[PDB]
RNA sequence: AGCUUUACUGCAGGCUGUCGCUGAGGACUCUCACUCCGGGAGGAGGACACCGAUAGCCGGGC
RNA sequence: GACUCGUACGGUCACUGAAUCCUGCCCAGUGCAGGUAUCUGAACACCUCGUACAAGAGGACGAAGGACCUGUCAACGGCGG
RNA sequence: GAAACAUCUCAGUAUCGGGAGGAACAGAAAACGCAACGUGAUGUCGUUAGUAACCGCGAGUGAACGCGAUACAGCCCAAAC
């Protein structure tokens, strides 16, 4: 579907209207540094290493839609559900 | 599975060792703190048991009885020497450095006094190419050009016994006889004839290779059979 | 041939003895080893913890 | 002053430097020549020797013993065994080369009690380690009032029951607090979880 | 349970880089450790190889 | 340590299975092997960022191997609509 | 056992190798860290507690400081001279 690069809609923290623009979540790189990546390293030795012996699952047939709302006066962005969508495009 | 033949055979058991308490004499060039005035007579003419071809019996000056890898028409009464300075003969030894090129040699040496390791087959025989102040070049008997150091003693002549591989084994018994006096197990059960567990080949309902014959060099023992890393297969092309 | 009665004939070899140390017909004349108390081999008596239950 | 033993201590804080690092490319070359167990004169490094309790007397012996470097020398299952007992190469022994040296040394000598022992280098294959004994029936020893301890009974083959100094620091027994819950009082008694 | 394989996961083993042993003056010389031949004298080789450690690849041989 | 008191007229690994007449075509896939501008390719050391250090992120170089190319069927096998 | 199974669990158990004693081991702090103006070698018992901690964060695994007791004990070299 289409959408707009930007609207009015409620902002969460300024709890008023206004102009909002949406942006799609990009990945944020780790620093493989939290306590998960230690258990890794920690718990894998000889053989099998349990859960770190797993690999990457599958996809589902289409993906939720992952955006960010950014506030056009405070500048404080907001997350909101995300809906089933192929494709989405913004407009402007 | 188990163990495939191959590797029942390092573990050097009876069945696979050759039978050394019936060999005659571990066939090495004699050594000479120099000089060359070394030389003896032949006295006898002997079958070597662990070759199937014929040695000589020999008695030196310093009285010292011993056999050698005999080059082919030498007979008892014959004198020959050992050393720098002997006699450029057929059954003499001496250093290829001594050795005029174009002379067919035999039970060469790898390095100098290992006493003797190319050419000691029947018949085989080395050549002598090119003589250096540093590198001896010799045409080994399977065709392939060694650089040896010129102080490697040799023997000048071709193995005894040529020709033997000329006559057939015609019958099973004739070779089991030959196979006998070798560290070898005989008869031979084809992979392809056996259990799987047996060999990478063995299975089936009919005979027949369960994968390619051509094996990775980097293959472990007990899966490298058939055709070990060959850079072809075939006679065509 | 059967490997039952007809192969029990041949049967005349003796290999374990009374044996020296221990008094048990289980010296292996031909090994010159007791299979009971280990003479022949350990200086040290044969005996293993699994000749009687784990807690015992 | 410095005294003299200082120097030869200061020397091996380095061994790799100096005079030193000369001496021992050209004794490892005899070393490497002699066997496990060599009995020595004097020993290598005085002030370590000395420190550890060595004394120029009788019934004090020194041992030079080689043991080879790296993890465990192991055998692969032959029989099941689950994926995390299946390893053979990154295994390695509980115990450090220098208390097997200890271990083989004492074998050497049956009468003798291993008093302590030090490291003396290794080349690229090999460790050394210079094991001092003690005669716990020499009335030297008997008579002497910093060692006659070694001679009662219960020191009877101390070095095969960690008795010894790195025996006491390789069971982890170093601590005295925090990290030897497990250690102290006894490997065995802590049901071998240390 | 035995057996198979491009089933899952691992383990040997082989190949390969790297670190230690290990030294003098991206290609090169040397000799002194180390290796090998030699009865010895000495010869070949040589900081490689072997060995220890690690990394990548191959890996139903298990 | 066996092979081996052995040395290519050797002995290892496989297939076929006396003689006789013969043994066509296929290298695409798989296997083995050789080559390789370029691409891909780990760790150590090295460069940058980060941290008074460190974790960590990135770069440069690039082995075997792979991509790619070639050889090979008395190598696994194939010889149709 | 985890209602399969690989980490985990059974378990540092079974079993194996080496060795001491009448008991062994431990032991006079580079401790503790109820953080203190505090405790004061070490075992062990009761408790702390199924607590903290671990774990396909699943099934399961699992201390310590302290406290109350038992018994009490503190010393010898290396080096300086
Ligand atoms: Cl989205
Ligand atoms: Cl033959
Ligand atoms: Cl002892
Ligand atoms: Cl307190
Ligand atoms: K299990
Ligand atoms: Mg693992
Ligand atoms: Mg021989
Ligand atoms: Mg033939
Ligand atoms: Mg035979
Ligand atoms: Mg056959
Ligand atoms: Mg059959
Ligand atoms: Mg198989
Ligand atoms: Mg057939
Ligand atoms: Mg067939
Ligand atoms: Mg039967
Ligand atoms: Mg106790
Ligand atoms: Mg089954
Ligand atoms: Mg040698
Ligand atoms: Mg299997
Ligand atoms: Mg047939
Ligand atoms: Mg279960
Ligand atoms: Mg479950
Ligand atoms: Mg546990
Ligand atoms: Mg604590
Ligand atoms: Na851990
Ligand atoms: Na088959
Ligand atoms: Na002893
Ligand atoms: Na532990
Ligand atoms: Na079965
Ligand atoms: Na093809
Ligand atoms: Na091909
Ligand atoms: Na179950
Ligand atoms: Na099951
Ligand atoms: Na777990
Ligand atoms: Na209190």
């Amino acid at each position: 579907m289409q959408m707009p690069r930007r609207f009015n809609t409620y902002c969460p923290h300024c709890n008023e209207h206004q102009e909002h623009e949406v942006e799609k979540v990009r990945s944020g790189r780790q620093t493989g540094m939290k306590w998960i990546d230690r258990q890794r390293e920690r718990n894998s030795g000889i053989g099998n290493d349990g859960k770190f012996s797993k690999v990457p699952g599958g996809d589902k047939p289409t993906k939720k839609t992952d955006l960010k709302y950014r506030c056009g006066e405070c500048g404080k962005a907001h997350l909101r559900e995300g809906w089933r969508a192929g494709r989405l495009e913004f407009q402007e | 599975g188990r163990r495939i033949q191959g590797q029942r055979r390092g573990r050097g058991t009876s069945t696979f060792r050759a039978p050394s308490h019936r060999y005659k004499a571990d066939l090495e060039h004699r050594k000479v703190e120099d000089g060359d005035v070394i030389a003896g007579t032949v006295v006898d003419i002997e079958h070597d048991p662990a070759r199937s071809a014929p040695v000589a019996a020999v008695e030196f000056e310093d009285g010292d009885r011993r056999l050698i890898l005999a080059p082919e028409g030498v007979g008892v009464g014959d004198e020959l020497q050992v050393g720098v300075s002997a006699e450029i003969a057929p059954g003499n030894t001496l250093p290829l450095a001594e050795i005029p090129e174009g002379v067919p040699v035999c039970n060469v040496e790898s390095s100098p006094g290992d006493g003797g390791k190319f050419a000691r087959a029947s018949g085989v025989n080395a050549q002598l190419l090119t003589h250096d102040r540093n590198v001896a070049v010799v045409k080994l008997p399977s065709g392939e050009m060694k650089r040896l150091d010129p102080q490697c003693r040799a023997t000048i002549g071709v193995v005894a016994g040529g020709g033997r591989t000329d006559k057939p084994f015609v019958k099973a018994g004739n070779k089991h006889h030959k196979m006998k006096a070798r560290g070898t197990k005989w008869p031979n059960v084809r992979g392809v004839a056996m259990n799987a567990v047996d060999h990478p080949f063995g299975g089936g309902g009919r005979q027949h290779p369960g994968k390619p014959k051509s094996i990775s060099r980097n293959a472990p023992p007990g899966r490298k059979v058939g055709d070990i890393a060959s850079k072809r297969t075939g006679r065509g092309g | 041939t059967g490997a039952g009665t007809p192969s029990q004939g041949k049967k005349n070899t003796t290999t374990h003895t009374k044996c020296r140390r221990c008094g048990e017909k289980s010296y292996h004349t031909k090994k010159k080893v007791c299979s009971s108390c280990g003479f022949g081999k350990s200086a040290k008596r044969r005996d293993y913890e699994w000749q009687s239950k784990a807690g015992e | 002053a410095r005294s003299a033993y200082s120097y030869i201590r200061d020397a091996w804080e380095n061994p790799g430097d100096g005079q030193l690092a000369e001496l021992q490319w050209q004794r490892q070359q005899e070393w490497r020549n002699e066997g496990a167990v060599e009995r020595i004169e004097r020993p290598t490094r005085l002030d370590k020797a000395r420190s550890q309790g060595y004394k120029a007397k009788q019934g004090v012996i020194v041992a030079r013993v080689s043991v080879r470097k790296g993890s465990a020398r192991k055998r692969r299952h032959k029989a099941g065994r689950r994926s995390k007992r299946q390893g053979v190469t990154r295994i390695t022994r509980r115990k450090d080369i220098q208390r097997v040296a200890e271990e083989r040394a004492s074998r050497t000598f049956p009468n003798l009690r291993v008093l302590n022992s030090y490291s003396v280098g290794q080349d690229g294959r090999q460790k050394w380690h210079e094991v001092i004994l003690i005669d716990p029936n020499h009335p030297a020893i008997q008579n002497d009032d910093d060692l006659s301890w070694i001679c009662a009974d219960d020191q009877a083959d101390r070095v095969f029951r960690g008795l010894t100094g790195a025996g006491r620091r390789n069971r982890g027994l170093s601590g005295k607090g925090k990290g030897s819950e497990k250690t102290r009082p006894s490997l065995r008694s802590n049901g071998g979880k240390g």
